[PDB]
RNA sequence: CCCGCAGAAGAAGCACCGGCUAACUCCGUGCCAGCAGCCGCGGUAAUACGGAGGGUGCAAGCGUUAAUCGGAAUUACUGGGCGUAAAGCGCACGCAGGCGGUUUGUUAAGUCAGAUGUGAAAUCCCCGGGCUCAACCUGGGAACUGCAUCUGAUACUGGCAA
RNA sequence: UAGCUAGUAGGUGGGGUAACGGCUCACCUAGGCGACGAUCCCUAGCUGGUCUGAGAGGAUGACCAGCCACACUGGAACUGA
């Protein structure tokens, strides 16, 4: 019962660490349409368990360095 | 027992050999405070003249609507050529709340609380059938229910 | 030093407090935590000049929340009934 | 193409009423069905029924009250191009009362009046008065 | 403020008797009603709705004595109160303080039992009013002062008044110098010759 | 119109255009006359109007109607213009107010006084 | 705040009157002087200029000017159009993107129901109370359309499989 | 305003702050942001709220309250919870 995000995985070039580019449903304020704002976070990787094109599971932790605020918990559908 | 009213009187100008010639058209409401309506538009060389033909083919050609107390049984638009109304009913007390030959036709009709808006042009003769139309395209709970079928508890 | 006093309000010469819990750096009517009862000095009669929380000032003055002087006297008055 | 079988459905059904036919034939589908039994509950319609079993064909009998049609108005509120969600407290009511907005509900399809009862919302399919 | 102008001005502007005068003498017997004042008189003004509306409203304050910025204000009262705005509209209006003294008969006009109410002349439930709109309520006692209870002026008005049609709503005790609000005035308690719809089409313009 | 358009492209509100742009939002502006002269109007009308030429102290030089029957204005003056502008005077927007600092009130008027600066006549 | 003193005594002005918009006659003038928010008026009988009388609207305020919104459905999500008034790319292919035929099973993200926390107080509103009424203050409540979590429902969209 | 960024993105190991963190240093990877608008230009304190509008909305943030920045201008550090 942990506050957590899964979405696919764009870049692993960078060492120990990925991004993920979450994606969701939102509605507009507006004109009651809706539409699908991403969200692009940086996730740290130990072990690098994960690749491009990939679904993860993430959890919120303390930041590791300027731009990382997010971890990982597992891996699923690790689609090639 | 009627209470004929005025709308709109205006001047047109025809066009001969001579110069031209000048005629007169009158736009006339008619009701009795309850379903009973109608309009009449005529046209003359004089004022009272052109306001006889107006009553005259006003007092016929008439139509019935059907009101719950006093206001209108549901919210409706009515719709000419370029001319758009929409009508709804209120609480007793805020009177009627339109304007031009709105207020004119519905005083007639007897609809004595309602909420009305016009969008488009605001021609009397366009805007008074756009109004008798949107009178009679309305329903009511008994005539929805003969033809449902079912019942005015029912519906509700 | 978290204490519990009287914000004033209302009109001119016709004033009006409020017992409220807050922390002493503060201002009299500005930033507050919560609102505890009010005082009119001039209501008349047949009418409540005071609506204290007796529990929850307690809940704060055992927690370090001090009491000033005249938020002692109405608690001291309201006692008295 | 075909993006809308419930609004094509409705438009037939209009259109049947427009040029008094007595019967409209139409693919069938789950959805259409359940609309169908609100329609003919609802008194709308007078009969609905579907033949065949890999390619099935709903027929719809329409009403004729006075000579004139009985389905003045009906529209499409939820289009798949702009999705209407609506909670029960903010539900509809066509001619205040003298009309019906199909919900479906998480129960299932049924009329606003039906769904307000029930005290849960959903989705708008459709208005018909 | 108030209108210190002539009253059968008024009067003939609008039409028909405002109730501004004592009726001792008749209106034809001291002005010419039916002809508007002015050199432009005798002839019947015609008016559009605006107008009317207008001088419906007129009428009103006219009677009442009341401006267009106390009464714009009744107006939102009235509108903000459940029920029939034009109802409330005139509810109020006879709920204040100088109008029920005018309808009990302590005061022969209403400016006169205005220029009493100002005078402190007058109490209710006790307690002195110096306030010409004073909203009376409910069970509302409304009595003469002893200071000012040996007035001519004062016996003249209840004189007139129960020559005048007494208000059903209302009590008075003449002997005692003192009335009963008992309850809030209905529209069927009040005069016919007032179309209160003119003036919430007007205000909603 | 689509909804996905709208939302790519927002609707945008027409921007509004004052048309009294010299005076800065200020209802009244003060200012230095340097031109005081006659001027004729465009047609059906025919007269002389008289029009003044402004510098006012934002640097706006500008032209300003002079209202009334008669006036005492002339060069090196100060005046307080107002805002309003006249049709048939195709170049001019701006009118002044009399009995301003040095602009004095027309004479033998008793209509619309406030209008025109002049006091009340004792009675 | 209350009680005596004498005396109507010390206290009303502004704008407008051709239509829009409620309210007209006379006198000086003569496309001159001039009014103006629009239509516009004035070139010897001007209800439109200036003055007088009268009248209308407000009131210790009345007019003018600047700014915002409304009317403007005249940026239209609710709430508009593109044959001739302005509006269909000169025509096709096509990435991203937007949408998507029909059945079953499952997940329950969007959506739907309930609960918890929060959404400061002040302000709006409702029911009352107190300053001689009101403005003003104040008690309680509703509301703050939202967000996060949990418990579930599975009709629709979407994720997966057949 | 269609290309920006080399302490820049990350990693390893020291140093440093009351505390995590390129906050800083030495080295190694060439990455990171950006059409869902990076970068650049102009204007502007923000919110609870206020005005108008029935309503969605439009304008705005004076006085009451909460948050942030500043004290002639540009930087600096000590004492001190
Ligand atoms: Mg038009
Ligand atoms: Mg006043
Ligand atoms: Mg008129
Ligand atoms: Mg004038
Ligand atoms: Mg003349
Ligand atoms: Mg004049
Ligand atoms: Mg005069
Ligand atoms: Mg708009
Ligand atoms: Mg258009
Ligand atoms: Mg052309
Ligand atoms: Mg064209
Ligand atoms: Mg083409
Ligand atoms: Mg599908
Ligand atoms: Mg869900
Ligand atoms: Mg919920
Ligand atoms: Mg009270
Ligand atoms: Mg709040
Ligand atoms: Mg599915
Ligand atoms: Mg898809
Ligand atoms: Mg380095
Ligand atoms: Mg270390
Ligand atoms: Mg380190
Ligand atoms: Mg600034
Ligand atoms: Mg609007
Ligand atoms: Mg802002
Ligand atoms: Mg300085
Ligand atoms: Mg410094
Ligand atoms: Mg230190």
């Amino acid at each position: 019962k942990i506050r957590t995000l899964q979405g696919r995985v764009v870049s692993d070039k960078m060492e120990k660490s990925i991004v993920v580019a979450i994606e969701r449903f939102v509605k507009h304020p507006i004109y009651g349409k809706f539409i699908k704002r991403t969200t692009k976070l940086h996730v740290h990787d130990e072990n690098n368990e994960c690749g491009i094109g990939d679904v993860v599971e993430i959890r919120e932790c303390r930041p590791l360095s300027k731009t990382k605020s997010w971890t990982l918990v597992r891996v699923v559908e690790k689609a090639v | 027992e009627l209470q004929e009213k005025l709308i709109a009187v205006n001047r047109v100008s025809k066009t001969v050999k001579g110069g031209r010639i000048f005629s007169f058209t009158a736009l006339t409401v008619v009701g009795d405070g309850n379903g009973r309506v109608g309009f009449g538009y005529g046209k003359a060389r004089e004022v009272p003249a052109a306001i006889q033909k107006a009553m005259e083919k006003a007092r016929r050609n008439m139509i019935n609507v059907a009101l719950n107390n006093g206001t209108l049984q549901h919210p409706v638009k009515g719709v000419h050529t370029g001319s758009r109304v929409f009508m709804q009913p209120a609480s007793e007390g805020t009177g009627i709340i339109a304007g031009g030959a709105m207020r004119a036709v519905l005083e007639v009709a007897g609809v004595h609380n309602v909420l009305a808006k016009a969008y488009g042009s605001t021609n009397p003769i366009n805007v008074v059938r756009a109004t008798i139309d949107g009178l009679e395209n309305m329903n009511s709970p008994e005539m929805v229910a003969a033809k449902r079928g079912k019942s005015v508890e029912e519906i509700l | 030093m978290v204490t519990i006093r009287l914000a004033r309000h209302g009109a001119k010469k016709r004033p009006f407090y409020q017992v409220v819990v807050a922390d002493s750096r503060n201002a009299r009517n500005g930033r507050f935590i919560e609102r505890v009862g009010f005082f009119n000095p001039i209501a008349s009669e047949k009418e409540e000049g005071t609506r204290l929380d007796l529990d929850r000032i307690a809940h704060w003055v055992g927690q370090g929340a001090t009491i000033s002087d005249r938020v002692a006297a109405l608690i001291k008055e309201v006692n008295k009934a | 193409s075909m993006q809308d079988p419930i609004a094509d459905m409705l438009t037939r059904i209009r259109n049947g009423q427009a040029a008094n036919k007595a019967a409209v034939t139409m693919p069938s589908s789950k959805l259409k069905v359940a609309i169908a039994n609100v329609l003919k509950e609802e008194g709308f319609i007078e009969d609905f029924k579907v033949e065949g079993d890999t390619k099935p064909e709903l027929e719809l009998t329409l009403k004729y009250f006075q000579g004139k049609a009985v389905v003045e108005s009906i529209q499409r509120v939820s289009r798949p191009g702009l999705r209407i969600y609506k909670r029960k407290d903010e539900l509809p009511k066509v001619m205040a009362g003298l009309g019906i907005a199909v919900v479906s509900t998480s129960k299932g399809v049924m009329t606003d009046r039906a769904a307000r009862q029930a005290g849960l919302g959903g989705e708008i399919i459709c208005y018909v008065a | 403020a108030r209108y210190l102008g002539p009253k059968l001005k008024l009067s003939r502007r609008e039409g028909t008797d405002l109730f501004l005068k004592s009726g001792v003498r008749a209106i034809d017997t001291k002005c010419k009603i039916e002809q508007a004042p002015g050199q432009h008189g005798a002839r019947k003004p015609r008016l559009s709705d605006y107008g009317v509306q207008l001088r419906e409203k007129q009428k009103v304050r006219r009677i009442y004595g009341v401006l267009e910025r106390q009464f714009r204000n009744y107006y939102k009262e009235a509108a903000r109160l459940k029920g029939n705005t034009g109802e409330n509209l005139l509810a109020l209006l006879e709920g204040r303080l100088d109008n029920v003294v005018y309808r009990m008969g302590f005061g022969a006009t209403r400016a006169e039992a205005r220029q009493l109410v100002s005078h402190k002349a007058i109490m209710v439930n006790g307690r002195v009013v110096n306030i010409a709109s004073y909203q009376v309520s409910p069970n509302d006692v409304v009595s003469i002062r002893e200071k000012a209870k040996k007035q001519s002026r004062v016996k003249a008005a209840l004189e007139l008044a129960e020559q005048r049609e007494k208000p059903t709503w209302l009590e008075v005790d003449a002997g005692k110098m003192e009335g009963t609000f008992k309850r809030k005035p209905e529209r069927s308690d009040l005069s016919a010759d007032i179309n209160e719809h003119l003036i919430v089409e007007l205000y909603s313009k | 119109a689509t909804v996905n358009q709208l939302v790519r492209k927002p609707r945008a509100r027409k921007v509004a255009k004052s048309n009294v742009p010299a005076l800065e939002a200020c209802p009244q502006k003060r200012g230095v006359c340097t031109r005081v002269y006659t001027t004729t109007p465009k047609k059906p009308n025919s007269a002389l109007r008289k029009v003044c030429r402004v510098r006012l102290t934002n640097g706006f030089e500008v032209t300003s109607y002079i209202g009334g029957e008669g006036h005492n204005l002339q060069e090196h003056s100060v005046i307080l213009i107002r805002g309003g502008r006249v049709k048939d005077l195709p170049g001019v927007r701006y009118h002044t107010v009399r009995g301003a600092l040095d602009c004095s009130g027309v004479k033998d008027r008793k209509q619309a006084r406030s209008k025109y600066g002049v006091k009340r006549p004792k009675a």
